[PDB]
RNA sequence: GCUAAACCUAGCCCCAAACCCACUCCACCUUACUACCAGACAACCUUAGCCAAACCAUUUACCCAAAUAAAGUAUAGGCGAUAGAAAUUGAAACCUGGCGCAAUAGAUAUAGUACCGCAAGGGAAAGAUGAAAAAUUAUAACCAAGCAUAAUAUAGCAAGGACUAACCCCUAUACCUUCUGCAUAAUGAAUUAACUAGAAAUAACUUUGCAAGGAGAGCCAAAGCUAAGACCCCCGAAACCAGACGAGCUACCUAAGAACAGCUAAAAGAGCACACCCGUCUAUGUAGCAAAAUAGUGGGAAGAUUUAUAGGUAGAGGCGACAAACCUA
RNA sequence: CCUCCGCAUAAGCCUGCGUCAGAUUAAAACACUGAACUGACAAUUAACAGCCCAAUAUCUACAAUCAACCAACAAGUCAUUAUUACCCUCACUGUCAACCCAACACAGGCAUGCUCAUAAGGAAAGGUUAAAAAAAGUAAAAGGAACUCGGCAAAUCUUACCCCGCCUGUUUACCAAAAACAUCACCUCUAGCAUCACCAGUAUUAGAGGCACCGCCUGCCCAGUGACACAUGUUUAACGGCCGCGGUACCCUAACCGUGCAAAGGUAGCAUAAUCACUUGUUCCUUAAAUAGGGACCUGUAUGAAUGGCUCCACGAGGGUUCAGCUGUCUCUUACUUUUAACCAGUGAAAUUGACCUGCCCGUGAAGAGGCGGGCAUAACACAGCAAGACGAGAAGACCCUAUGGAGCUUUAAUUUAUUAAUGCAAACAGUAUACCAAACCUGCAUUAAAAAUUUCGGUUGGGGCGACCUCGGAGCAGAACCCAACCUCCGAGCAGUACAUGCUAAGACUUCACCAGUCAAAGCGAACCUCAAUUGAUCCA
């Protein structure tokens, strides 16, 4: 088997990139994941998840201008093309972002919390307690891995001596360093639950194969399980 | 079951 | 790579078993080589080094059938060549320390031309010998002129 | 019974026969009674006495054991204090 | 008298002895047999199983020092099928053969060619004058089945007893195997030629030699020991395991392509309907045109569609809108 | 007269109907001389098509659909710049054909462009005759499904109802296309996360499953098993389950009661159903006639709710019933045409075959005779038919049984954990005031679990299965030495009680038809002066 991943390019760019499908196959050529294959062709828009990243030879916080809000075939939520200084990038559009708005990406953490409109990114310590937040990291400067899906949102619960506590959409709570950047507001493309597929053909266009016709008898896992919430997740190292 | 016996070709030189 | 019985009784199943050594990464110093090596080591060879009183002594004392390592045989050949050559081992300005390290291992240092072929596989030995006898061909012009001048001298001296 | 062995081409011997029977040089085989040391608490003294006996074998059994053993076990032995020395020969037997 | 028949010698086999090979020029690891360009990756690993143990579940000779003997002994072992040493002993340098085959034999061999297979792989058949063919002459015939010369004659396992006469008279239920028992309408067999199936020990028996000893070391011996003779078939599964070879069919996927008339267009995994894909029902066919076809009739035909090209996943597996489907009939 | 063809390119193939000679021979399914050929000779000429490019950075948000209005989703098929380097040129390869994959000059398979009937390309009839049977058509009086399992087929154009599945779609290449599988919708379970799938994704997500659009609903139960919690619990849209007797008025249950048990005792709904049998249940419509169809009743004692229940729109080569029509389906068949057929000419198979000089009736017999017994019949020999027999040909029956012959699958069959994942201990490390903490990866051991692996699935048996039995003794059968079967008739046994010489030895005997086992016993040495019928278990090994 000769499998080379399409994710092979070391320079960020705005133009969409051709992405090869997989069919649920790993590098060996065998099926690793079932029900995947053969949908509409797509191109990849590169999303800059490190929301606060200053340009070259520039250091402090910066402003940006929402040039457009576009549909992304590769994700649930839509993506905003946003320009600033002399460079443009794709980011995850939050709700009520439209063309012509201005967005603030700030680093300095304040003695007193700041008032943030629904599109800016501040360190979680600078934000008011109880705000709805999205695109959060775990280490400072790691980049946004948590909440990123359409309409989903998390809430900052408390601030501790050097950390901040955040509730995830699955209600699990996690503590991150105070200097961890996150964006204010809920993610755009709400009402994504109400989407009705209508027919199996639309699933096929979406690129998911039908389920196996073999009849599996249900085991002990099948009944409803009422478990307590899992313990706190902590991302703060301590000697 | 489906019992089938494929035919046998003799060598062409004969 | 052997086999075992299920509960150490022969009337049970026979299962193929593998026993692996417990390997550790440790750092060593060679007084002859004046270099620090990081090697994947085990408790047995740590104990052997302790018994031999030093990595240099362990490598120079243990035979190939016991070192069981091409790395060990290469180290042995390096130390043997150093001892046979009596070369400027440590550095200038430390001749007495160099000599002291050399005399710590007098019961060694086989001749120079013999210490080269120590720890060499058959392929390495054949390659070394082939590059030894490279000897690109000599033109026949020189041979013929030497023969003719020797003939001329023979005829003239008579 | 391995009439021909894969190493020497020789006849082999069954060692169970050797472990269970004694061969006199005349051709007679001597055995022990079965059950002579099993459940002696349910047996009468006469039964136990007849079970403790060393008895001879059939003609058929003797030929079978001769086939199952090799000629090494049929040679004439001259042990020092053999308790069966006098039994290795036959006397006053007519045809 | 046609078809035919017949023939010796290509070569081969088993030993012995001896350690054996390979660049004329050019091309050849990429799609081998390709004159000429910048990531330099790289091998070292306990076989298993059939089978035997009358099942099978521990176990079951097979490994590379001349012989012989110790010895099938010590030992091992569901202590059972069977497995099985060593110490020790001692093992005379040189000689080119055949109670081997002779074209269905002997090598598969005229050749690993033709042919078959995608591939790994499998694998044939056959020739005959003579000193001279720069003697094409007349000889050389005679011999299997099959025929021809030359169809037939009431009635009957095909004949036998006969008889002056072929038939007519009288008598007569093919063979082999398998069975309690077969003419059995139970098996097998068209027929000819060739090929095609009993291998050995312990202990006995007979015939010699020598004889309380025999034997050319070892072993046996209260007439034994030594030697010889005589003696135990052929074909056939469904299986299991190891290592290769296969996705040019088909299942699914990846890359990059192509096709879908006309009408109604409700907007459409909408309707009629071509091309195109499929295969409902009937008839034919059934050694067929075809190892799944033909004619008609049908389902779909802008989609979860059909389809060309290249690539990927492989058997203790792959792939599967699970039919135990498909993975070269 | 036909054309549903053809001409190109791609792919495939590789000289394979060009000329001359041999045609005496040889393949031509026959022939002339050329598609089923032998030798020699000759040809496919690049512009078409292949065969490409100097680096290092940098750039590349705005589909297509006449791209213009409009309108979307499944979100898309095409672009540079900056600097350095660079002044030689038209090489090489494919180019033929009646052609490829199917063993064939095979009614099969085969991508794209072009005209969609042609300006390409082709020939269904060797000759004759006009039988049967067979194939494909055409026409048919009167009737019009009376045929038949069934309106199969054909001809005409077609109304209404029901069951199942929502629908389009998929499937057993080669006997099943469906009600089976999928499917939008609904629901359960698992997962807090970055570079090789999932995914360049992040709980409105991803994955493992059930059920099956929608509409109304989905009732009770955690006793048991499984799974999750280690606080003795939670969980059924998890595996699954949702009572019994008796008294109960003339008929029936029955509301009701006494009781027992359980986790709950089947709720709604629907209902003789694709739902064990009874069963052609009862009843109305439908027909002249109704084991068919539709509508109602619930003992459905085995219906029933995501094992989803019940209605309904649309749909269906699904399975049933029906009006009307019109049809050779049929009463009831007939005529013609073509193929086939039969004869003449050419070429020329296969299954099969012990040998055959190969009759009928009755009987016999390994129980169904051409061949045997008794009768009868009987010159020889082609051609066309037919299918009663030759227990006709084909395939060493697939059904059944057997084999200490296999294999697939499932487990709660036996054995094991080599492997993966968890734990615990050990090894490896390091500070620490007489105590403690033990990061991660390896390695050894032990336990647990998942996944598996190997192997087997007794026998008797008036076939096998099911039932019953398997060892030992007494009686009968088996009457008077011994023996003697039965899935034959009847009884029993798997102990018990008392001494502790129930010590030791040893002639001679018996013997359950073998062996192994089993039985009796004189004398003797010692010491006083054994009942009972069976009452049982080898070797190895412990
Ligand atoms: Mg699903
Ligand atoms: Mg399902
Ligand atoms: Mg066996
Ligand atoms: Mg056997
Ligand atoms: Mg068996
Ligand atoms: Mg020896
Ligand atoms: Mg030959
Ligand atoms: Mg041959
Ligand atoms: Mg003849
Ligand atoms: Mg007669
Ligand atoms: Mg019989
Ligand atoms: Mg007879
Ligand atoms: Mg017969
Ligand atoms: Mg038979
Ligand atoms: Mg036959
Ligand atoms: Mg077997
Ligand atoms: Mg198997
Ligand atoms: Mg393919
Ligand atoms: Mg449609
Ligand atoms: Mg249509
Ligand atoms: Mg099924
Ligand atoms: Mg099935
Ligand atoms: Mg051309
Ligand atoms: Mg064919
Ligand atoms: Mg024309
Ligand atoms: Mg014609
Ligand atoms: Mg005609
Ligand atoms: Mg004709
Ligand atoms: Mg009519
Ligand atoms: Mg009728
Ligand atoms: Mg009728
Ligand atoms: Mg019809
Ligand atoms: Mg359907
Ligand atoms: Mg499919
Ligand atoms: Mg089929
Ligand atoms: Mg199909
Ligand atoms: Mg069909
Ligand atoms: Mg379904
Ligand atoms: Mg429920
Ligand atoms: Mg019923
Ligand atoms: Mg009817
Ligand atoms: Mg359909
Ligand atoms: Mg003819
Ligand atoms: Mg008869
Ligand atoms: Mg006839
Ligand atoms: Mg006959
Ligand atoms: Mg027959
Ligand atoms: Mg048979
Ligand atoms: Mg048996
Ligand atoms: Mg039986
Ligand atoms: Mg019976
Ligand atoms: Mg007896
Ligand atoms: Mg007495």
């Amino acid at each position: 088997a000769n499998f080379v991943s399409w994710k092979s390019r070391t320079k960020y760019t705005i133009t969409p990139v051709k992405m090869r499908k997989s069919g649920g196959r790993d590098h060996t050529g065998r099926i690793r994941v079932h029900g995947i294959g053969g949908g509409h062709k797509q191109r990849y828009r590169m999303i800059d998840f490190l929301r606060f990243r200053p340009e070259e030879t520039k250091s402090g916080p910066f402003e940006e201008k929402v040039i457009q809000v576009r549909y992304d075939p590769c994700r649930s939520a839509d993506i905003a093309l946003v320009a600033g200084g002399s460079r443009k990038r794709w980011i995850i559009a939050t709700e009520n972002m439209q063309a012509g708005d201005t967005i603030l990406n700030s680093n300095h953490i304040g003695r007193m919390a700041v008032a943030a409109r629904e599109g800016d990114a501040h360190p979680l310590g600078a934000l008011p307690v109880g705000t709805l937040i999205n695109n959060v990291e775990s280490e400072p400067g790691r980049g946004a891995q948590y909440i990123r899906a359409a309409g989903t949102c998390g809430v900052l619960l408390r601030k501790v001596n050097g950390t901040a506590i955040i509730q995830l959409p699955s209600k699990r709570q996690m503590q991150v360093l105070e200097t961890c950047v996150a964006t204010v507001g809920r993610v755009s493309n709400v009402d994504h639950n109400k989407r009705v597929i209508g027919k199996a053909g639309r699933n096929r266009w979406l690129g998911k194969r039908p389920n196996s016709g073999r009849w599996h008898r249900k085991g002990g896992w099948a009944g409803r399980k009422i478990r307590p919430l899992p313990p706190m997740k902590s991302y703060v190292k301590l000697p | 079951k489906k019992r089938f016996t494929p035919p046998i070709y003799q060598p062409k030189f004969k | 790579l052997g086999q075992i019985y299920a509960n150490n009784d022969k009337l049970s199943k026979r299962l193929k078993k593998v026993w692996k050594p417990q390997l550790f990464e440790r750092e060593f110093y060679s007084e002859i080589l004046d270099k620090k090596f990081t090697v994947t080591v085990t408790m047995r060879t740590l104990d052997l080094i302790d018994e031999a009183y030093g990595l240099d002594f362990y490598i120079l004392k243990t035979p190939k059938e016991d070192l069981c390592s091409k790395f060990g045989m290469d180290l042995k050949r390096g130390m043997l060549l150093r001892l046979a050559r009596q070369d400027p081992q440590l550095h200038p300005e430390d001749p007495e320390r160099r000599a002291a390290i050399y005399d710590k291992y007098k019961e060694f240092a086989i001749p120079e031309e013999e210490a080269e072929w120590v720890g060499l596989t058959l392929e390495e030995a054949i390659e070394k010998q082939r590059l030894l006898e490279e000897k690109d061909p000599v033109p026949l012009f020189k041979i013929y002129v030497a023969e003719l001048i020797q003939q001329l001298q023979q005829q003239a001296l008579s | 019974l391995t009439y021909f062995s894969a190493r020497k081409g020789k006849r082999k011997t069954v060692k169970a026969v050797i472990d269970r029977f004694l061969r006199l040089h005349c051709g007679l085989w001597v055995r022990r009674k079965a059950g002579y040391k099993k459940k002696l608490w349910k047996k009468t003294p006469a039964r136990k006495k007849r079970l403790r006996e060393f008895v001879f074998c059939n003609k058929t059994q003797s030929k079978l054991l001769d086939k199952m053993t090799t000629s090494f076990w049929k040679r004439r032995n001259w042990y020092v204090d053999d308790p069966y020395q006098k039994y290795h020969d036959r006397t006053n037997l007519k045809v």
